[PDB]
């Protein structure tokens, strides 16, 4: 008596940020077991980019207005750490942003780069209401996991940085939303079996399918401390 | 007998965090007591968690 082993059936993307995976088969009482597991490492540690500092020129604090631009700048920090981006072969980037004359200023509008890429170029930034006006800023990107608030890594590196460099909150976690399912599988020799379907909700920026494969990894090298005892 | 004087005016941030005092608008008030992943959270069948 052997136990038999699940299979990545089935991949469905419903949106570009939606998605639906499907395993089996499974014995009895497994899809609970891998269900949850999963479910835990999938919301906790998945590995994603962030913006994590800015410079505006002619800015010295975030408490600041900008003449001809109707947000504050506390309002342009808050909108530009929701902002979603995928980097394809470094850990770490710099952007740049230049625009003139009257309308709203969003995504779109950062400078094109070989290996960066926006996916909802739609999102806002803020609004230029004057004729004369202008807006011109560097943004940094980084990688990692987790969530990591300014007041931390202030005090990771201790050194003089010039004034004028503002510091944004991280959230790296790229996963929003989990749900899943265990349903009666189909087979035709035993009834005994079950499917296990899970829905994903994500902001871009990753695959569902190689979200699955890493959860699976890091459960699987978590257990070698039992596996091999002592 | 003052010569001159020098104001100085700092900003602070201030996030929440255990022992804040919170409350709602019909006589219920409560100290907070424990910051908790997201994951150890209620759900529903849906995944949204409380």
């Amino acid at each position: 008596t052997e136990f038999l082993k699940p299979r990545l059936v089935d991949i469905e993307q419903v949106s570009s940020t939606h998605a639906k995976v499907t395993l089996e088969p499974l014995e009895r009482g497994f899809g609970h077991t891998l269900g949850n597991a999963l479910r835990r490492i999938l919301l906790s540690s998945m590995p994603g980019c962030a913006v994590t500092e800015v410079e505006i020129d002619g800015v010295l604090h975030e408490y600041s207005t900008k003449e001809g631009v109707q947000e504050d700048i506390l309002e342009i920090l808050l909108n530009l750490k929701g902002l979603a981006v995928r980097v394809q072969g470094k850990d770490e980037v710099i952007l740049t942003l230049n625009k003139s004359g009257i309308g709203p200023v969003t995504a779109a509008d950062i400078t094109h780069d070989g290996d960066v890429e926006i996916v909802k170029p739609q999102h806002v930034i803020c609004h230029l209401t004057d004729e004369n006006a202008s807006i011109s800023m560097r943004i940094k990107v980084q990688r990692g996991r987790g969530y990591v608030p300014a007041s931390t890594r202030i005090h990771s590196e201790e050194d003089e940085r010039p004034i004028g460099r503002l510091l944004v909150d991280a959230c790296y976690s790229p996963v929003e939303r989990i749900a899943y399912n265990v349903e009666a599988a189909r087979v035709e020799q035993r009834t005994d079996l079950d499917k296990l379907v899970i829905e994903m909700e994500t902001n871009g920026t990753i695959d569902p399918e190689e979200a699955i494969r890493r959860a699976a990894t890091i459960l699987a090298e978590q257990l070698e401390a039992f596996v091999d005892l002592r | 007998g003052v010569l001159k004087i020098v104001k100085v005016y700092l900003a602070v941030k201030r996030r929440i965090q255990p022992g804040d005092k919170m409350a709602g608008r019909h006589g219920n008030k409560g100290v907070i007591s424990k910051i908790n992943p997201i994951e150890d959270m209620p759900y529903d069948e849906n995944g949204t968690p409380v």
